[PDB]
């Protein structure tokens, strides 16, 4: 086997510079290609450069020139990569992968990525520690049709991420859809989380919202109730 | 992404599905360098096929893939519950060129309209100088729709967040939606309202102060 | 002007002239050197 | 430009060769007759 092992994850402020070390095994370490390549959430992969470990040869895209430097160290078999000046669109998983075939081959390296790195969660936020306030999110007489009342509850100007959120102490796991954190314009993150509950029982069922903020130490359980008309 | 590909393909069990990878001579045509890449949500990517109809050591026979000019295609026959996942394209256009991924899943659902539904801002934040609103949609199909904000019938798309669809227990998709104002702001508008249109059918909610 | 292939920009391109460029080094510093005895018969050059 | 003594030329680990001092000053002149060159990416099309 070979074995593309990268660093730890790391939670960085915007305008600085974080490098990413990927540690090989398994091969002739001098002679391969390695790329490095970053995939933002839910969005496509983003090739970053390559490295030729033999003197150390390089070439990265026009987009990431400036902000990429990528070097190995050939003695101990690591590869390094530094974006820098990060912004929050430099948010990413960050990979490094392998060609198909060693340096010697035709057309390396422009093959195929092979041995992939686990991938290294960079974050850039500008938001700090916050006590997040929860609040119930209440259903209305008109947005019943059929005899469901969805409710649920929100997990904003917390930071930073995630927030888990259960039902009841974990008594309500049925239609519950949590929804994934997503960064507003300003930084402090933001959540959602929904029950379907029916609406005969809207008198007779008590539903909490459990929302945990481990950072900030602010725990709101938040009861969402009948707005009374 | 300079390749172009389906954002999603939706296949029966046991069929057999195509994924396209179309761009200009300087990449697909008049290059063999076409690979395609496999991605588990929340793993690391992997190689499939590549110089076009290549598979490395280790890749069923249901897997193939080949170019037909400008355009490649990739295609998987019998498919199996382990295939549900994300796929990239890729071909060599002087730098590195990649298709945006397209996400497979499981045919034979009907469709559903979005379940949208709309609240104001409490005033347990109306008093914490903040006003927020929440616009949740699930029990849908397929899972590409679009959440507007009009305040009145004059749009703000100042505060607007919404996040990735996440198939449910009901293989139907769920995804919310967020607005940052301030109490101001919200006790200054007639009616706050979320639009949000599936296929072509708009279901829209709205929500005012007290 | 020779290239495997140019497509490639990864290949490299090595280039002839048809005129020569004239071009002076020089290490400016006029340099002692010690020689140090390590041995029997191993010796070794240090800079004064 | 900057010298180097302790040399690993062909980039072999495990043994590298050290260079001995020159004595004086070096001067030397050569006829530049070709180069090694990288291209670029697809980054901009045609543009440069
Ligand atoms: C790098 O740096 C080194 C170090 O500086 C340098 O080498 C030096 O070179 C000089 C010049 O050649 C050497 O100087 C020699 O000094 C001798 C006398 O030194 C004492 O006396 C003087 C006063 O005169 C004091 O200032 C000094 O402090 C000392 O006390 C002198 O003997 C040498 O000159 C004779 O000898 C050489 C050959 O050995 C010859 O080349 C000279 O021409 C001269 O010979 C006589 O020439 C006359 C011509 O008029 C002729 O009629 C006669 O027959 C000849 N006689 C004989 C007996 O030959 C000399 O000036 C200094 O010691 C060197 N030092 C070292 C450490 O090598 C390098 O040149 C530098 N290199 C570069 C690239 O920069
Ligand atoms: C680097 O080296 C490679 C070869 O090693 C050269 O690359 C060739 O480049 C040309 C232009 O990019 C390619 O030619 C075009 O290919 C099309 C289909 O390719 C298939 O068929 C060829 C056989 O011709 C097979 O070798 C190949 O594997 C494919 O199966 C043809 O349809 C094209 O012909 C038509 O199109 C072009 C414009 O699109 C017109 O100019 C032609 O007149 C014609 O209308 C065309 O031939 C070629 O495929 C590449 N070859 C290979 C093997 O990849 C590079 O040119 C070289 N770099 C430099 C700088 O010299």
């Amino acid at each position: 086997e070979v074995q593309l092992v990268e660093s730890g994850a790391q939670v960085k402020k915007p305008g600085a510079s974080v490098t990413v070390s990927c540690t090989a095994s398994g091969y002739k370490f001098t002679g391969y290609h390695m790329h490095w390549v970053r995939q933002a959430p839910g969005r496509g992969l983003e090739w970053m450069g390559w490295i030729n470990p033999f003197r150390g040869a390089v070439k990265y895209p026009q987009n990431f020139r400036g902000r990429v430097s990528m070097t190995r160290d050939t003695s101990m078999e690591i590869f390094y990569m530094e974006l820098s000046r990060l912004t929050s669109d430099d948010t990413a998983v960050y990979y490094c992968a392998r060609e198909m075939f060693d340096s010697s081959a035709d057309w390396s390296p422009w093959r195929g990525m092979v041995a992939w790195g686990q991938g290294t969660l960079v974050t850039v936020s500008s938001a700090s520690t916050k006590g997040p306030s929860v609040f119930p999110l209440a259903p209305s007489s008109k947005s019943t049709s059929g005899g469901t009342a969805a409710l649920g509850c929100l997990v904003k100007d917390y930071f930073p991420e995630p927030v888990t959120v259960s039902w009841n102490s974990g008594a309500l796991t049925s239609g519950v859809h949590t929804f994934p954190a997503v960064l507003q314009s300003s930084g402090l993150y933001s959540l959602s989380s929904v029950v379907t509950v029916p609406s005969s029982s809207l008198g007779t069922q008590t539903y909490i919202c459990n929302v945990n903020h481990k950072p900030s130490n602010t725990k709101v359980d938040k009861r969402v109730e009948p707005k009374s008309c | 992404s300079a390749l172009t590909q389906p954002a999603s393909v939706s296949g029966s069990p046991g069929q057999s599905i195509t994924i396209s990878c179309a761009g200009s001579s300087r990449d697909v045509g008049g290059f063999d360098l076409v690979s395609w890449y496999q991605q588990h949500p929340g793993k690391a990517p992997k190689l499939i096929i590549y110089e076009v109809n290549k598979r490395p050591s280790g890749i069923s026979s249901r897997f193939s893939a080949s170019k037909s000019g400008n355009t490649a295609s990739l295609t998987i026959s019998g498919l199996q519950e382990e295939d549900e996942a994300h796929y990239y394209c890729y071909s060599y256009a002087d730098g590195v060129a990649f298709g945006g991924g397209t996400k497979l899943t499981v045919l034979g659902q009907p469709k559903a309209a979005p379940s949208v539904t709309l609240f104001p801002p409490s005033s347990e934040e109306l008093q914490a100088n903040k006003a927020t609103l929440v616009c949740l949609i699930s029990d849908f199909y397929p899972g590409a729709v679009t959440v507007a904000w009009k305040a009145d019938s004059s749009p703000v798309k100042a505060g607007v967040e919404t996040t990735t669809p996440s198939k449910q227990s009901n293989n139907k998709y769920a995804a919310s939606s967020y607005l940052s104002l301030t109490p101001e702001q919200w006790k200054s508008h007639r009616s706050y309202s979320c639009q949000v249109t599936h296929e072509g059918s708009t279901v829209e909610k709205t929500v005012a102060p007290t | 002007i020779r290239s495997e292939n140019i497509t490639n920009n990864a290949k490299n391109i090595l280039v002839q002239f048809n005129t020569p460029v004239q071009i002076n080094c020089t290490r400016p510093n006029n340099n002692t050197r010690k020689s140090i005895r390590i041995g029997p018969g191993q010796a070794f050059y240090a800079t004064g | 430009c900057r010298i180097k003594q302790i040399i690993n030329m062909w980039q072999r680990i495990g043994q590298a060769m050290y260079a001995p001092p020159i004595q004086g000053v070096i001067r030397c002149v050569s006829n530049i007759t070709g180069l090694i060159l990288t291209r670029d990416g697809g980054s901009t099309n045609s543009t440069t």
